[PDB]
């Protein structure tokens, strides 16, 4: 007769062992959509080039032209993020049938995957859904959440409130399967202990917890403090992976097309300072209209998705914004201390000494606008705090986004809603 | 993954006449099958075209 039906074929590699489920999830990491760049090619700190064959691909998205873009503009990857999380479902399910591989590899494997689950949609969710912060936001469809590898179901869009608990959900399972307190440097996209609470204080800055934010940002700050003093490196890019202060180097933001088609408005660089170092390390010398190429990103080795830049001015703005002033003053100025020559540091120091809650908090914005510039943190930055009216000027045209536009959320790609109609 | 569900009736007659003499035997039929497998366009919701 015959045995267990328990028979695996023999023509191709079907992941069983930790190893080949690392690989698949590291295959899974390989492929993490560069669409935050994308994203932030909406908002005010980047400027396609004047010439063509990269006008038709980003001036539609920069110009925000979401009802009638150009056939050829560049598409959000709906299609990857969805590969990326069914890989993590699948590596969720796969739990008690991982084999050759000790307690802690497998569920720290099942922890990344659990966290690599969360981080997607939550990027998703603060690109196709309404921002949380937003009244009215919380009950509106935004994104299905892809929670399992069902390949006969048809998702539905579900509401920003359940993206974000799940997201919440996700990090809370990572928080307890997750048990590498650092990866090797080439392995270091791979997520950590300190990434589960990166992403936590991310997440509770965009949803506007503060306690929890500030909780999580000092968390991490416990371990990882140590920033990048550029006054000591004047050409020392934060944004390196090699850098001490990368957490997670995962995602690459600016792709190279991205990154090559466009420039740095004068308009975005008015906001440093005469004596900064990120004035002069993060772009090139100016050209004809001031304008520079930024030389933070466009290769895979500045790809950095958390780092300690971030979580000072995450802790800073969570302390300024539950009436805090001491706190943020403190982890404030800790930042532009690395990052400001002494002699403007001092008149940084007493000019933030000399604001209220509000004045800190702008100028918290603007610190976050100067160091995070080019890494993916403008446009969502926006949408969370004041979703401010922007008037750019374009080829001799003039385009204005009004405040609380409905253009601020970028509408799902039209290949998702073609494959999916009632999406 | 499943089998390949086919749904069936089947209405027959049967008749002989004159010490079978002669027999005849009618069978009509409607087979309906579903759950073929197949290629399928899925939505991209999941991770495959």
């Amino acid at each position: 007769c015959d045995s267990y039906l328990d028979i695996r074929p023999v023509g191709s590699v079907i992941p069983q062992t930790a190893e080949e489920y690392r690989a698949l999830l590291a295959r899974a990491y390989l492929n993490v959509p560069n669409d935050r760049g994308l994203a932030c090619l909406r908002s005010d700190e980047m400027l396609v080039n004047d010439n063509e064959y990269d006008r038709n691909s980003y001036g539609d998205i920069e110009r925000w032209n979401d009802v009638s873009p150009f056939p050829g503009t560049s598409q959000f990857t709906w299609s990857n993020f969805y590969n990326v999380l069914f890989i993590a479902n699948q590596v969720i399910e796969s739990q008690k049938e991982i084999t050759e591989g000790t307690p802690e590899v497998v569920n720290q494997l099942v922890g990344e995957a659990h966290l690599l689950r969360a981080y997607l949609h939550f990027v998703l969710v603060n690109l196709h859904g309404q921002p949380y912060t937003k009244s009215g936001a919380l009950n509106s469809k935004s994104i299905p959440l892809k929670l399992d590898t069902d390949l006969e179901k048809t998702l539905g869009r579900n509401t920003v409130e359940e993206v974000y608990t799940s997201i919440l959900s996700d990090i809370e399972h990572a928080r307890e399967l997750i048990n590498k307190e650092k990866w090797e440097t080439v392995f270091s996209y791979r997520f950590n202990v300190l990434s589960v609470d990166a992403l936590q204080s991310r997440v509770s800055l965009y949803m506007g917890a503060w306690p929890k934010c500030l909780e999580s940002a000092e968390a991490v700050l416990a371990k990882k403090s140590v920033l990048v003093d550029m006054n000591e490196t004047p050409l020392a890019l934060p944004n390196h992976f090699e850098s001490v202060e990368s957490i997670t180097a995962l995602e690459q933001v600016m792709g190279s097309s991205v990154n090559n088609a466009v420039w740095v408005p004068a308009t975005f660089l008015a906001l440093y300072q005469e004596g900064d170092k990120r004035l002069a390390a993060y772009f090139a010398a100016p050209d004809e209209n001031g304008n520079r190429k930024s030389s933070k990103g466009g290769k895979r080795e500045f790809s950095c998705t958390f780092r300690v830049g971030e979580l000072y001015l995450n802790a800073a703005e969570a302390a300024a914004n539950m009436d805090k002033l001491p706190h943020a003053r403190m982890r404030l100025l800790e930042l532009m201390r690395k990052r400001y020559t002494p002699e403007a540091y001092a008149k940084k120091e007493n000019a933030v000494n000399v604001m209220d809650k509000n004045a800190l908090i702008s100028e918290i914005l603007n610190e976050r606008a100067r160091e995070l510039a080019f890494e993916g943190h403008r446009w969502f930055d926006l949408r969370r705090t004041t979703r401010p009216r922007m008037v750019k000027v374009l080829q001799g045209k003039t385009y204005i986004l009004e405040q609380d536009d409905p253009r601020y959320t970028i509408p799902i790609p039209r290949d998702a809603i073609a494959a999916n109609p009632g999406l | 993954l499943r089998w390949e569900k086919t749904q069936s009736v089947n209405v027959g007659l049967d008749f002989s006449v004159l010490n079978q003499a002669l027999n005849l035997s009618v069978d009509y039929y409607y087979r309906k099958g579903t759950d073929l497998i197949g290629k399928q366009m899925l939505p991209l919701e999941t991770g495959f075209v």
